[PDB]
């Protein structure tokens, strides 16, 4: 066995044992079978960053979404974002923020 | 001078032809005289006297 | 099941065509013409001039109908007129040569709005 | 099982060495002999040209042929170019003297 | 001017350094290099875009030689001091440092001169140099050589008449003054056709770069392609365009024709090439045809986008020329039938291999991408049908390069190993610079 | 040969003398390919044909 | 004559030698033109440098105006919604008008003319129309479009 | 169409605009229209049921101008003499 060959990574026990892939090869995705031990923390780990990235897209989307038309009702937009112009029906009527009409043709 | 939007000497031309250039003070030609061979060589007119004389 | 065997190609052991590069070899058993069917028997022992005779017939089989109903049928074999619409609706729905309203054979305009829906190609000077 | 490497570092080239140094030509390729003579050929295929009647045949309608079609559609282009944009007929190379460059001061 | 000086007198003490120092001698030509990289990027700082199209003027008195700077030869000298250093990268003995320095000091005094006799005088002082380089003893090719020099010599030898004919006809040979003059312009716009047609590969004056480009060593090839070419592309934009513009508009129907022709012919004939570096070496020629049909079309913002195909084709092909030279160098052959299966024995190579074919075939977030649209744009204007031809015979640009990619990549597993670090850090600079060329490249 | 019992042997070879095409063939694919894939330089050819010939009808009712 | 095309030379090289200017202006981005009679404005270097600076600033402001009508535009439509056809024509026009300039304003010696609205296009459809009613026969040519895009 | 000429038009251009009706569905049943799009987009999952009398009301509207379309060919047939009378 040559020198090197005792700090590879053995075969995973996802990969059949009589398949042979030449396990001295860097595979920029992982490779054949790949099975790493640590892999549920590295897992969650991954899981954090992209609820960041989740995070700061979904401000960025938030901060730079425009409507130039106002809604026909009330849309969940309304929940999060400060910029979504008050509905407008489809009567032409001017509307209530939670999408009710107001006061003088309503019940 | 140089730009990405255009070629100024593309389209920037004279609206009327030029009268001739005076070069010297004296506008007559000097040169030696042609042999009378080649001056009768040159004429066309005879398609077999142009043969004979080239 | 990764791992199954396959065979693999023999190396060339003979003087080469001069045009080799129309034979596909990756490696593995067998290889391939560059483009299928270019060359080598054709699947079910087909030739070009079948194709080509079958579809002699079988091309104007195909375009028989739409010319006859092109030429020798028109707009008032329909058992309606189009959509009608009020003036100032209608007036911008037929400036498309796509609009299927050019067939109003009732409209006051019907002439000259297909004659505004011809074709062209080069746009003129 | 070579050893070119000291446990520190430091190669070293095996000069005298019994065991088969692992270097730059360890992966060149086994040469096939009718793959050499092949790409030799190709590479000297200027010696196998002949003025043939195939070969005068399909120099004459594909070489000078699309050569010639392309100089015609170009000329095409250029006349419909000078049309649609209000100038008279243009000077191209062998053609008398006419009007070339228009002049941005004047419309047309 | 005195920097220029200082950069050249520090770039020739590699001779003096004693050989028995490797270390300091690699160090030296390395950082030699370096230097006019940063010096360039300086001079993209000082640049005032809204200032005058001539910036940064010197002119040497009555020894011609007058220099100044402009958008296309600011791009086109900021890519030769990114390419020159990845050449110093490829190299192993001192004759190679010091023929690379000289073919730099050459490439970068020519891009940004005003002088034709200047431009004449600074550019093919690099034929001898080119003619050792490429007809190396031992692996280089003569014949080759013989080719690449006599064509060049021949197209300058129609060009120098006509040049002392303008200089006879108004006393100068600077640009500025060569533009504003009644010149006879046939005769200089012939001439100056002769030596541009043959820099850049137009038929029939093209043979020599299949020969040349193939024959060369790695850094030759980076060289050759990514940047010697684009001196006829800026001898267009710089000389012939505003000196004989009668001409360039009489000779529209034969360039087009030419350039037509040079894109259709060199396509079909790269199909049938069985040499990876000669497919490499083919499809320069139907790129530099899009570009002398975009600079002769005039058109629309003609000057701007055939300098920005002429930078992504300089971006992409000299990485094709570094992968190819990789294979070269650790298999011992360019031939296709040698190669199989390299995506699993090379995965980063193959994939370099992958993303460089996408960007030499024009798909987007590459710069070829915005560069063949706006190169159309400029084409098309003029007449539909110039771009039409372009257009549909995207297929067969296609062909090739799938087809050689797939032959070479994919199948049996056979051939050298990954890339190396330095591999990886010679084709690093080539893709950073194509990403942001083709995603964002302009602020 | 340790699987040509399993999936054939080398023994059948290729039948092609990879020899170009006949010179008519060839030419008639491509005037058919040159009529198919340049179909707008046909049509707008045709253009300038019927917009020409309409203006020498017009000059030649005109001056009468 | 010669004698006044060589003093009007000597007085443009005294000019634009004896010249400045500070205070946030950039030479070559001149506010003004040079205006001249001569024959072939190349014949004097200094003028033909001025104007070619002013024509380039010409370029890019159209271009730039181009810019500014187009997200007015889109605006526009953007908010009419489905009532954009009767609403947003004017503005339309205005930016095709724009391109149309910004296009065909020192244009190069080749490119053809662009027209942004097929104006140039329905303008000769309507006089080949009324050419065919003189000569009376049927017209081979389509009949012209009162408008062909969104603007035009 | 003289002989069965159009009826009014019960919806402004104003109110085509405020309920964003399609420009090729702004015809003479456009109010019609108005009501079953704001039924239906408000109704969610059950809009067959609680906008069943919208639906209908359009439709039957659709139909009386159906019913006017074949008469408007039927006559214009007659007048080109295509269909005996
Ligand atoms: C340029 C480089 C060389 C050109 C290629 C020609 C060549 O080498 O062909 C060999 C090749 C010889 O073939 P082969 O394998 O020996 O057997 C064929 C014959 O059986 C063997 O016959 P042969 O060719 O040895 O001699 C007998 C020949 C009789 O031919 C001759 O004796 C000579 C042929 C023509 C006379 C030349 C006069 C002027 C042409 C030059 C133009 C200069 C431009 C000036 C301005 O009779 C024929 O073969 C019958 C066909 C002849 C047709 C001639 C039509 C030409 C007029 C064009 C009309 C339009 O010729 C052919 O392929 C056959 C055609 C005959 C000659 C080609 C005629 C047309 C091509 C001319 C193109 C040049 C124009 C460029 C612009
Ligand atoms: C003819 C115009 C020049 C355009 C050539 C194309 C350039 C290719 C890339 C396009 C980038 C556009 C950059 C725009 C802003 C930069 C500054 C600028 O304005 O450009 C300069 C010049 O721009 C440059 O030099 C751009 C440099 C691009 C070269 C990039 C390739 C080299 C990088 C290789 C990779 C490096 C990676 C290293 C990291 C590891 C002047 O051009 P204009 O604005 O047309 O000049 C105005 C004309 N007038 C004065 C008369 C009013
Ligand atoms: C050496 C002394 C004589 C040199 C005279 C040169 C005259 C022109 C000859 C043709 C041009 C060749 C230029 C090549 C320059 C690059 C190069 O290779 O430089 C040389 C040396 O070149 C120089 O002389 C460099 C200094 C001159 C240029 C720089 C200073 C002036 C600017 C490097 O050394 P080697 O090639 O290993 O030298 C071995 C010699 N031999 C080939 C014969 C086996
Ligand atoms: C024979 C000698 C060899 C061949 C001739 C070489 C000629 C010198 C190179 C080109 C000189 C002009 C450089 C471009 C430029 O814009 O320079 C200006 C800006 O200066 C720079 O920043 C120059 C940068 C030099 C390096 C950039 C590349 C240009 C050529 C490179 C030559 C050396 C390369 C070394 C490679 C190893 C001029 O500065 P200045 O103060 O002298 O002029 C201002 C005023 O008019 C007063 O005269
Ligand atoms: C040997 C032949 C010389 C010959 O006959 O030339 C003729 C006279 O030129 C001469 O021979 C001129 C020289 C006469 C003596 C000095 C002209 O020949 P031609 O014009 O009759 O040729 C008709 C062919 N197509
Ligand atoms: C002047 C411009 C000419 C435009 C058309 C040029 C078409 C050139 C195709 C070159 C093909 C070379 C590469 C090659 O053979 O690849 C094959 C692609 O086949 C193919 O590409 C076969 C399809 C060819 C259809 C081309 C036109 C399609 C639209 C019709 C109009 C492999 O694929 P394979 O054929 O072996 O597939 C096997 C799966 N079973
Ligand atoms: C610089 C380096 C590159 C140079 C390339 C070769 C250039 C050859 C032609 C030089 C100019 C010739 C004179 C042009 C004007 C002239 O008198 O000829 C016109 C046609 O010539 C033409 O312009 C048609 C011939 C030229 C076609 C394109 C060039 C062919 C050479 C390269 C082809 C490579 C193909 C590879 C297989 C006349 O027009 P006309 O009398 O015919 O008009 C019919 C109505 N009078
Ligand atoms: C044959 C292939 C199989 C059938 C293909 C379809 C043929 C249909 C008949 C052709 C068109 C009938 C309408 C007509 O002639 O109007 C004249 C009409 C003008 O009449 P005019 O007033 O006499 O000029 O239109 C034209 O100018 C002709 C346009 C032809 C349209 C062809 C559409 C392309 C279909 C592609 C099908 C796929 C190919 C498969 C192989
Ligand atoms: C590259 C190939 C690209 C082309 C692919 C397929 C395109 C097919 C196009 C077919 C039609 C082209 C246009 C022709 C009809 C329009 C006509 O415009 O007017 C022509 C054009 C326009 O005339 P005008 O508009 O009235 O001035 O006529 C000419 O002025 C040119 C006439 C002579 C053309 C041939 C000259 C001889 C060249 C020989 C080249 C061979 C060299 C061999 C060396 C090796
Ligand atoms: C070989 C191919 C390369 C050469 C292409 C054809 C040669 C063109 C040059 C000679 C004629 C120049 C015409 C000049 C002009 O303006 O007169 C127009 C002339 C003017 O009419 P007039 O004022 O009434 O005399 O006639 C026309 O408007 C129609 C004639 C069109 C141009 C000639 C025919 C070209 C047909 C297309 C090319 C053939 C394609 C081959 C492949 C087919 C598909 C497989």
């Amino acid at each position: 066995e040559p020198s090197w060959a005792k700090q590879l990574a053995p075969k995973s026990g996802l990969c059949p044992p009589e398949f042979h892939y030449n396990r001295e090869i860097w595979y920029p995705h992982g490779g054949f079978y790949c099975d790493p031990k640590g892999w549920r923390k590295n897992t969650l780990l991954t899981l954090g960053g992209i609820g960041v990235l989740l995070y700061m897209t979904f401000s960025y989307s938030t901060a730079n979404e425009v409507r130039h038309m106002p809604p026909k009702g009330w849309i969940p937009s309304i929940m999060w974002n400060s910029n979504v112009p008050d509905p407008v029906d489809f009567r032409g009527r001017k509307l209530n923020r939670d999408g009710t009409l107001p006061e003088g043709e309503s019940s | 001078v140089f730009s990405g939007a255009f070629n100024t000497p593309s389209s920037t031309t004279a609206r009327e032809p030029y009268a001739k250039t005076k070069s010297s003070e004296a506008e007559y030609g000097v040169d030696t005289p042609v042999p009378a061979s080649a001056l009768k060589a040159a004429d066309k007119h005879d398609a077999l006297a142009y043969a004979v004389a080239n | 099941g990764a791992g199954a065997p396959v065979k693999l190609a023999p190396r060339p052991d003979k003087p080469l065509p001069t045009w080799y590069e129309l034979w596909w070899d990756n490696g593995y058993y067998p290889g391939q013409p560059a483009a299928d069917f270019m060359f080598g028997a054709w699947p079910g022992n087909m030739t070009e001039t079948y194709y080509l005779r079958f579809w002699s017939v079988f091309g104007l089989a195909l375009a028989a109908p739409f010319y006859y109903v092109a030429n020798f049928t028109d707009e008032t074999r329909m058992p309606m007129v189009p959509q009608q619409y009020p003036a100032e609706v209608r007036d911008v729905l037929v400036q498309r040569r796509n609009s299927m309203l050019k067939h109003d054979f009732s409209a006051p305009d019907f002439k000259e709005v297909k004659d505004r829906a011809k074709i062209y190609w080069t746009p003129m000077y | 099982e070579a050893k070119q490497f000291t446990p520190d570092g430091k190669y070293m080239p095996g000069i005298f060495s019994k065991a088969k140094p692992l270097d730059r030509s360890t992966q060149w390729v086994h040469k096939n002999p009718y793959i050499e003579a092949w790409y030799y050929r190709r590479d000297h295929f200027e010696n196998e040209f002949v003025w043939n009647y195939r070969t005068t045949i399909e120099a004459l309608w594909f070489l000078g042929g699309f050569t010639a079609a392309a100089y015609a559609l170009s000329v095409f282009a250029f006349r419909q170019a000078d049309r649609r944009s209000g100038y008279p007929k243009r000077q191209i190379l062998g053609d008398e003297p006419a009007m070339v460059l228009p002049d941005e001061r004047q419309f047309y | 001017m005195f920097i220029s000086v200082l950069l050249i007198l520090f770039a020739l003490c590699v001779t003096l350094i004693p050989e028995a120092h490797y270390h300091m001698v690699r160090v030296w030509s390395f950082v030699a290099t370096i230097i006019p990289m940063w010096v360039v990027t300086w001079m993209w700082w000082n640049f005032d875009a809204s200032g005058h199209g001539l910036q940064m003027l010197v002119i040497l008195g009555r020894s011609h030689l007058a220099f100044g700077i402009d958008g296309v030869a600011l791009s086109l000298m900021l890519l030769t001091t990114v390419l020159f250093p990845i050449c110093m990268m490829l190299l192993r003995t001192v004759a190679g440092f010091m023929t690379f320095i000289l073919l730099e000091v050459l490439v970068l005094s020519a891009l940004c001169v005003l002088d034709l006799l200047g431009f004449y005088i600074l550019f093919e002082a690099s034929l001898i140099l080119l003619f050792l380089l490429i007809g190396r003893a031992p692996y280089g090719s003569l014949e080759a050589a013989y080719k690449i020099v006599l064509y060049t010599m021949a197209g300058s030898l129609v060009l120098l008449p006509t040049l002392f004919m303008i200089y006879s006809e108004c006393g100068t040979t600077n640009v500025l003054y060569m533009t504003c003059a009644y010149n006879h312009q046939t005769v200089l716009g012939w001439g100056l056709l002769a030596v541009l047609a043959v820099k850049i590969p137009l038929m029939p004056v093209h043979l020599w770069l299949p020969e040349a480009h193939v024959a060369a060593p790695t850094a030759g090839s980076v060289l050759l392609a990514g940047v010697l070419l684009k001196l006829g592309g800026i001898g267009f934009l710089r000389f012939m365009l505003p000196v004989v513009p009668e001409f360039c508009v009489s000779v529209f129907p034969l360039v087009s024709t030419l350039c037509l022709v040079s894109f259709l012919f060199s396509t079909l004939s790269t199909l049938r090439q069985i040499d990876l570096k000669k497919i490499v070496a083919y499809s320069s020629i139907a790129h530099m045809s899009m570009v002398t049909l975009a600079i002769f079309s005039q058109s629309e913002f003609s000057a701007y986008s055939s300098s920005f195909l002429m930078i992504a084709h300089g971006l992409i092909s000299p990485a094709l020329f570094l992968i190819v030279g990789i294979l070269y160098d650790r298999a011992h052959t360019k031939f296709i039938l040698y190669f199989s299966g390299l995506g699993a024995s090379m995965p980063i190579g193959s994939t370099l291999f992958f993303l460089f074919t996408l960007g030499n075939l024009a798909f987007p977030l590459f710069p070829n991408f915005i560069a063949e649209v706006l190169c159309m744009v400029s084409i098309f204007a003029v007449h539909e049908l110039l771009a039409y031809v372009f257009c549909v015979c995207q297929v067969l640009g296609a062909a090739y390069g799938f087809w050689a990619f797939n032959r070479v990549v994919h199948g049996l597993p056979r051939g050298p190993a990954d890339v190396t670090r330095t591999e990886f850090h010679t084709v690093l600079p080539l893709l950073i610079g194509a990403v942001w060329l083709g995603i964002k490249p302009m602020a | 040969t340790s699987l040509d019992h399993v999936f054939g042997d080398n023994s059948n070879k290729l039948n092609y003398n990879f020899e170009p095409m006949g010179m008519g063939s060839l030419f008639i694919r491509t005037m058919v390919m040159v009529g198919v894939f340049f179909f707008p330089v046909f049509i707008m050819i045709n253009d300038d044909y019927k917009y020409t010939s309409f203006l020498d009808k017009v000059a030649a009712a005109k001056a009468a | 004559s010669v004698e006044e095309r060589q003093s009007f030379h000597d007085k443009v090289n005294d000019v634009f030698k004896n010249l400045t200017g500070e205070a946030g202006k950039r030479w070559a981005r001149p506010d003004e033109p040079i205006l001249h009679t001569l024959n072939d404005e190349k014949e004097e270097p200094h003028i033909f440098f001025h104007n070619t600076n002013y024509r380039t600033s010409r370029k890019y402001i159209n271009v730039e105006k181009t810019k500014i009508l187009r997200e007015q535009a889109l605006e526009c439509v953007r908010a009419a919604g489905t009532a954009r056809y009767h609403k947003c024509t004017e503005v339309m026009k205005r930016l095709q008008a724009a391109v149309r300039v910004a296009s065909n304003v020192d244009r190069g010696p080749l490119a053809r003319k662009r027209d942004v609205g097929f104006i140039y296009h329905n303008n000769r459809l309507r006089e080949l129309q009324q050419q065919a009613a003189e000569l009376e026969i049927e017209n081979p040519f389509p009949a012209p479009a009162k408008q062909a895009t969104g603007g035009y | 169409a003289d002989r069965f000429p159009p009826p009014p038009m019960k919806a402004t251009q104003e109110q085509m605009d405020a309920a964003d009706v399609p420009y090729h569905y702004r015809d003479y049943c456009a109010h019609m229209y108005i009501d079953y799009k704001e039924c239906r987009l408000t109704s969610g999952f059950s809009w067959r049921t609680k906008c069943a009398h919208e639906l209908h009301a359009y439709n039957k509207c659709e139909y009386k101008e159906f019913k006017r379309r074949v008469a408007i060919a039927i006559e214009e047939k007659r007048r080109r003499g295509l269909i005996a009378a």
